[PDB]
RNA sequence: GUGAACCGGAUUGCCGUCAGGAAAUUAGGUGCGCUUAGCAGUAUUCCCCACGCUGUGGG
């Protein structure tokens, strides 16, 4: 059940005037937010239509989703493109029904079946994350005088790779040896970005305490995550059609919420 | 006051363009046009914060409208009976003088926001007399009080006190 | 245990107490002159109707009342008419009437009245419930029907809009109250204004009982504080007379 | 009224009335006691007509 | 962070708080009268409160009623706002 | 019984009264200025109104 | 604004200041009477000629 | 102009010129009133080159 | 309860009836915003269940 879609958002021109899109995608977690509360639930649909009510993620439906930001030339104009499926119908009139600037164009509903059976040259590219967990995580290294004196965290750090070599023939030989797992193959693979992408999520707490009540009186917290990204394509060759639609339904790696997905 | 002295400064500060958008902006609430309210929030928010008085936000409007319009100098000691008034004994009694003076008695039963005409005709006249300077303090301050009866019977008291000499 | 029916009376513009030459009754206080309707007027016009009549304990033993003079809470305005009366028979000319001059003013009021124990007691008349019974009607019989006058022609019938009862048993006018005579000042109303004086009175004097107070749909509240200087901001016709009813009895 | 109509012809029409039977008489002169100043929404006619119901309220609830 | 670091009628990373019913404007302030909400949409509640009166009836984004003006009031503040000439 | 007729009328720019210099009628109502119609007027334009002339009955004569 | 080119002193510029202008599509409206300009120059048929086709020239050509 | 030309060059020359010599002034900005839009074909220099034809000999053949 | 009691200044009224504020006006001339810039990067990525300890469910 593909839902292949577009969000074409209104990137600015002028940095003087106050500019929503572009500010907006600077953070994923808020992005993730902003797609999320997109088909939000029929629970009080039937209340308001005016999106003006306290926000409460719990009324939200949670299932599981992705997207993917992106860039493309249509035919003579440059617009970022997010292209978005999930296993739910579209309702973005209400995501945006009172957020109209951070839209370019109304954003259209595809319908998509795939098939491929095994052998073909007709693939795409797709989004990932260099997450390993770390073979040496040596001890915590602190400071002061640049030292070392904890003992062990099994941390998520980025893939440290060769020293010899590139990545489109090292990351290329790491997604050509996961490819049978996944039910597929990779015969040529060359990397187009890779880096870093940030975000911050709040944290609420509780520390102070009220006389008549719990302790409602708190403060806020903020933490950053951060995030190794790999965009890439391939002319690949499905195994079976069989099993390659779970992966086409979960996506190599499961970052999901934060951008990297699935074949596209 | 010490407070609403750096507002007139400020005020004889505007250049050009920023007293021409309040000129634009007569009879008009600073709500409909952005860099109107953009003008005003620059010329009213830092005064409050380095001394405690302050004049009120409708009477800073006005009197910025006001001035952008009309364009005089600030001099103590010449407030609006006292150049209105001098201005009536320049005058016939006979026919002339009830006019003005009615329209001079026009601004003592009126409330702040609707006095933006009377006062526009009032200092029309003033214009049309060539008159440069006007208290622009001093008349900011009464305004601001214009509610109570004493400072208005005062000012009334100023024309009397003006006519007959 | 007295009661003090402190009353607030807004009225549109018709003259109601009348001298000599027509005029509007006036007083002095406070250093100014002040609109006023005579206290035998009011009394009168308490009597000799049969709404108030559903008393003669009361306004005569010899009677069971202190009225006072309606003092204003502002300066007096006292405005001047002119009317004309028409021949409305084709003459040689027009106009034929007296052509003469009439004359009115729009104030707002306060009053004050006195009801002892032993003078509601010993007034009693046939019961001893009937020294609540007939206290209970008076409370907003006194704001029931504005006197008379010239309502024919200068028609005025303004309900009260903020009424007062205490049960203090010290005598004392809430007068001193309008000592300055109320200005108007644009964000409130003259009742409003005059409703914060009284109120502003009220938090005094209990330095150096309780407030029962009345306010339709309490839009007008004595003291813009959770403190309330009265503690039953509330009212509703005769749940104020009941609940008198069983203050006193 | 017969005034000055033949120089200002104002025959406009009356946009309220309000018909109560009752044994004890009101003016509305208290509804607007604060005076009626217009806002940016609405008319003076509609301004008007709100602080008479307003009253009409409270003195069909209060009184 | 009561409302998740965001806006409330325009949902959006949020930056201050606007105050609702100005019985008391606040030096103790009880947490269910002020609105967290981003900088746009709050310079078109200062818009809509400097401009007509000034009282103390609030605006109150929830109800909606005073939508439209707040709505056009952001679009004027992004087509005309001069953020070198301040705010 | 009794009836109560109430309107709010808001006119076009006229007189439709005035006093013996001219001026329309005022009263101090509220603290502040109110334009008046005097009562007499509107009694004498409604005796005067073309649909009365079926009981236009009373003749106000010296003559 | 308006700048230096002598280097006297650092790298000023002299006079700061603003310029507002528009563009737009106008619409302009005449009317020549005849008999009354005729009257007005007293019978000279060929200078009122020579001022009605001069305006009509000088209102198109002329900025 | 020289403004902010060490970093972007453009140094462009000249496509077309129109140097006149008449007793009137006229500005041929009115031609442009519709936009250029670019054709598959045609680059916009032509295009414009074209819209300014048009509209000179309007006025060369219509005044 | 006290030179004080208890106590209306009451009713009848159209100010009405005639009125161009009209003749005349270039908003005027002067002006550069401008000097400086990789959107990149392996050797801890903030986490939580969670692997023979780097695959695996998401904030
Ligand atoms: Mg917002």
């Amino acid at each position: 059940m593909i839902y292949l879609s577009r969000l074409l958002i209104d990137t600015g021109g002028n940095p003087d005037r106050p500019r929503p899109g572009r500010k907006w995608l600077d953070n994923i977690y808020n992005v993730h937010r902003r797609l999320s509360m997109a088909f939000p639930s029929g629970l009080r649909r039937e209340q308001d239509p005016h999106f003006l009510k306290p926000f409460s993620p719990n009324d939200f439906q949670k299932t599981p989703f992705l997207f993917r930001v992106d860039n493309n030339i249509d035919g003579n104009d440059k617009r970022a493109i997010i292209i978005v499926q999930s296993v739910l119908e579209p309702d973005w009139d209400y995501c945006f029904q009172n957020a109209l600037d951070f839209l370019a164009a109304p954003p259209e509903t595809k319908e998509y079946n795939p098939e491929f059976k095994a052998g073909q040259l007709l693939r795409f590219r797709l989004r990932v994350n260099a997450s390993v967990r770390r073979h040496i995580p040596e001890m915590v290294q602190q400071d002061g005088q640049t030292i070392e004196t904890g003992k062990i965290l099994h941390k998520r750090v980025s893939l440290t790779w060769d020293a010899s070599s590139t990545p489109d023939q090292a990351l290329a030989d790491w997604l050509a040896a996961k490819s049978p797992k996944l039910g597929f193959t990779l015969q040529r693979c060359e990397l187009l970005q890779l880096g870093w992408v940030y975000g911050s999520k709040p944290e609420p707490k509780n520390v102070k305490v009220k006389e008549q009540g719990q302790g409602y009186w708190r403060e806020h917290k903020y933490n950053p995550l951060r995030f190794r990204a790999a965009l890439l394509e391939g002319v690949l060759e499905v195994d079976d059609p069989k099993l390659f639609l779970k992966t086409l339904s979960s996506g190599i790696g499961k970052a999901k919420s934060f951008g990297f997905g699935l074949l596209s | 006051n010490r407070g609403t002295v750096d507002f007139i400064a400020s005020l004889e500060n505007l250049k050009e363009g920023d007293l021409g958008i309040l000129r634009k902006l007569r009879g008009a609430r600073l709500d409909e046009k952005l860099p109107g309210f953009d003008l005003f929030s620059a010329l009213w928010w830092p005064l409050r914060q380095k001394n405690q008085r302050a004049p009120k936000r409708e009477v800073a409007w006005l009197i910025a409208k006001l001035f952008a319009e009309f364009r005089f100098e600030q001099r103590e000691g010449a407030t609006l009976p006292i150049l209105m008034g001098g201005i009536c004994r320049k005058l016939e009694p006979k026919k002339e003088l009830p006019r003005v003076l009615a329209r001079f008695d026009q601004l003592a039963s009126l409330d702040i926001m609707q006095m933006e005409e009377p006062l526009s005709v009032i200092m029309g006249i003033l214009r049309k007399h060539q008159q440069v300077c006007l208290d622009w303090v001093g008349l900011t301050d009464v305004l601001s009080f214009w509610e109570q009866e004493p400072v208005k019977r005062e000012w009334s008291d100023s024309f009397i006190k003006a006519y007959k000499i | 245990m007295l009661i003090e029916i402190h009353m607030i009376q807004n009225h549109s513009p018709a003259n109601l107490n009348r001298d000599d030459l027509g005029a509007p009754k006036t007083c002095y206080f406070g250093g100014v002159l002040r609109s006023r309707i005579s206290s035998q007027c009011i009394k009168r016009s308490i009597r000799t109707s049969n709404d108030f009549k559903a008393d003669i304990a009361l306004c005569g033993v010899e009677a069971a009342l202190q009225v006072a003079h309606a003092i204003s809470t502002h300066i007096a305005r006292p405005e001047i008419d002119y009317f004309v009366a028409a021949d409305d028979v084709p003459g040689e000319d027009a106009g034929a009437g007296h052509i003469g001059e009439s004359m009115f003013a729009s104030a707002c009021f306060y009053k004050y009245f006195s009801i002892d124990w032993e003078q509601l007691v010993k007034n009693l008349k046939g019961d001893t419930n009937l020294a609540a019974h007939t206290v209970g009607a008076f409370l907003l019989a006194a704001a029931k029907t504005n006197p008379s006058g010239k309502q024919n022609s200068f028609a005025a019938h303004n309900y009260p809009d903020g009424i007062l009862v205490e049960f203090k048993n010290s005598p004392i006018s809430y007068a001193n109250a309008f000592v300055r005579p109320v200005s108007v000042v644009k964000e409130s109303d003259l009742v409003e204004q005059s409703i914060g004086q009284l109120s502003n009175y009220v938090n005094d004097i209990r330095l150096g009982v309780i407030g029962f107070w009345f306010s339709p749909n309490n839009r007008y509240p004595l003291g813009y504080k959770h403190s309330k200087l009265a503690s039953r901001n509330i009212g509703n016709l005769n749940e104020l007379v009941g609940a008198v009813l069983d203050y006193i009895g | 009224p017969s005034g000055k109509q033949n120089s200002f012809a104002a025959h406009n029409y009356p946009d309220g009335i309000l018909v109560e039977f009752k044994n004890s008489p009101i003016s509305y002169a208290n509804a607007f006691v604060r005076p009626v100043s217009v806002v940016k929404e609405s008319d003076l006619v509609e301004q008007s007509i709100g602080q008479l119901s307003n009253y009409v309220n409270d003195i069909r609830l209060g009184y | 962070v009561m409302d998740h670091a965001a806006c409330m009628v325009c949902k959006a990373p949020a930056t201050t708080v606007q105050h609702v019913n100005y019985r008391r404007a606040g030096g103790k302030e009880i947490p269910e009268d002020l609105r967290a909400l981003c900088r746009l949409c709050a310079d078109a509640c200062t818009m809509l409160e400097y401009g007509s009166g000034m009282t103390t009836n609030r605006i109150d984004p929830c109800d909606p009623i005073w939508r439209e003006r707040i709505l056009a009031k952001r679009k004027e503040i992004v087509e005309f706002r001069s953020r070198g000439q301040r705010f | 019984m009794l009836i109560e007729i109430h309107m709010i009328q808001n006119h076009s720019p006229a007189n439709l009264n005035r006093d013996d210099l001219g001026a329309p009628k005022t009263c101090y109502f509220g603290g502040v200025l109110r334009s008046r119609i005097s009562s007499q007027c509107i009694k004498r334009s409604i005796r005067t109104s073309n649909d009365f002339k079926a009981l236009l009955g009373g003749v106000r004569t010296r003559r």
